[PDB]
């Protein structure tokens, strides 16, 4: 089990101060990269890949 | 064996718009976000846009962004760049690509082979075809040339090909040099065996897309 | 934005010998996963760009081996070991770390050949256009090697300046060479008023000019 926001699509939101950040691809199964643009999007959003890893991969 | 084929420039009027399409091939079109790159004529790369997989969310460089506007279509595998408000710096070749993934260091690959852009206040002009031949041919030769003058058309581009892409081999296709009329002029050649001047036809064909004219002009010796 | 500065503009290099294409970030392309996004782009003679290394230094599928990426922060590194007559071209650099991506102005690669010396042809005006009152002459250099060609037109022996345009295609992928059309452009009554046109040709592959001209009327 996994939380279920790993399984959306990674979320830009609506602004443009983009960033990166982190989100789990369950189509390719690991964790890649994405912008971010600052505001709203979804949970499946991580600081580093480390902690999208520990998150979005398996059951803890 | 990705192919991505842009379809959808011409000339338009500043302020004015255009659709372009990019229609996908070869791979699972959905699994991957797809982008949008130009050349301007000075030929400076520029990225104007990315659309995500799913076609939900976009992606645009401050110097497009509130003008253009992206959407795919994941059934029919292909992707539309809407572009309002052009000015006269978007005349640009635009290339699709594909956003090759994580695994691929995001890097974009498969750019198409483009479409032309020309944000310009002037008339569309189809071009004339003359025939290169020459005033009369030296005995005996190895090689003879043969050629095209495509004269007095606007926008660029134009293709050209030989007996409808059967002769590739000698042909020389040569950038069009802009004339002091603001009218283009470009000349395509082909170098051929003199002993086949009476045996085969060579014929260039010729495509200025904003004026939708083609033109077969065999070239006889 | 990211401004990538690309050094040298342009090179030319001895066939078999290496080469070297320096792509500089105004920041460090460095990301929080620890990888750079840094790649480079090759744009072959009537092609679009196509992908040869991401991630600094990973070759993409089947490109060849001669080819490597180095380097790290700000300062990256494209090397050809042995360049060949299919690498010509311009290269690109893109860096996607930072948005939005921004490309390098891009490097012209051109190789060395033998000295080849082109084969010129001449054309007079077709009878189609001279009805509508325009005269063009085509000079054709054909498949030469180095670029540096002088086309000189002669309207019975007046050379003529200020009159004419030309182009060069781009260095062959297959054979290293250069082919030039230029075009005479003279007034259908002033072309009724000359015989000899003539288009005269100097090359370094030429031990002396070589001049190809038609007598008009002998059309």
């Amino acid at each position: 089990e996994k939380p279920d926001f790993c399984f959306l699509e990674e979320d830009p939101g609506i602004c443009r101060g983009y960033i990166t950040r982190y989100f789990y691809n369950n189509q390719t199964k690991q964790c890649e990269r994405f912008k971010y643009g600052g505001c709203l999007g979804n949970m499946n959003n991580f600081e580093t890949l480390e902690e999208c890893k520990n998150i979005c991969e398996d059951g803890h | 064996e990705v192919q991505l084929v842009e379809s959808g420039g011409g000339l338009v009027k500043p302020g004015g718009s255009l659709r372009l399409s990019c229609a996908a091939s070869g791979f699972t079109f959905s699994n991957y976000a797809m982008s949008w790159v130009r050349q301007t004529p000075e030929k400076r790369l520029e990225w104007v846009a990315t659309i995500s997989r799913s076609g939900s969310y976009s992606y645009f460089p401050d110097s497009v962004q509130g003008r253009f506007t992206i959407s795919r279509d994941n059934a029919k595998n292909s992707l539309y760049l809407q572009m309002n408000s052009l000015r006269a710096e978007d005349t640009a070749v635009y290339y699709c690509a594909r956003l090759g993934g994580y695994d691929e260091g995001d890097a974009m690959d498969s750019w198409g082979q483009g479409t032309t852009v020309t944000v310009s206040s002037a008339s569309t002009k189809g071009p004339s075809v003359f025939p290169l031949a020459p005033c009369s041919r030296s005995t005996s030769e190895s090689t003879a040339a043969l050629g095209c003058l495509v004269k007095d058309y606007f926008p660029e581009p134009v293709t050209v090909s030989w007996n409808s892409g059967a002769l590739t081999s000698g042909v020389h296709t040569f950038p069009a040099v802009l004339q002091s009329s603001g009218l283009y002029s470009l000349s395509s050649v082909v170098t051929v065996p003199s002993s086949s001047l009476g045996t085969k036809t060579y014929t260039c064909n010729v495509d200025h897309k904003p004026s939708n004219t083609k033109v077969d002009k065999r070239v006889e010796s | 934005d990211i401004v990538m500065t690309q050094t040298p503009l342009s090179l030319s290099v001895t066939p078999g010998q290496p080469a070297s294409i320096s792509c500089k970030s105004s920041q460090s392309l460095l990301e929080s996963d620890g990888k750079t996004y840094l790649n480079w782009y090759l744009q072959k003679p009537g092609q679009s760009p196509q992908l040869l290394i991401y991630l600094v230094s990973i070759l993409d599928s089947g490109v060849p081996d001669r080819f490597s990426g180095s380097g790290s922060g700000t300062d990256f590194t494209l090397k050809i070991s042995r360049v060949e007559a299919e690498d010509v071209g311009v290269y690109y650099c893109l860096q996607a770390t930072h948005f939005p991506q921004t490309f390098g102005g891009g490097t012209k690669v051109e190789i060395k050949r033998t000295v080849a010396a082109p084969s010129v042809f001449i054309f007079p005006p077709s009878d189609e256009q001279l009805k509508s009152g325009t005269a063009s002459v085509v000079c054709l250099l054909n498949n030469f090697y180095p670029r540096e060609a002088k086309v000189q037109w002669k309207v019975d022996n007046a050379l003529q300046s200020g009159n004419s345009q030309e182009s060069v295609t781009e260095q062959d992928s297959k054979d290293s060479t250069y082919s030039l059309s230029s075009t005479l452009t003279l007034s259908k009554a002033d072309y009724e008023k000359h015989k000899v046109y003539a288009c005269e040709v100097t090359h370094q592959g030429l031990s002396s000019p070589v001049t190809k001209s038609f007598n008009r009327g002998e059309c």
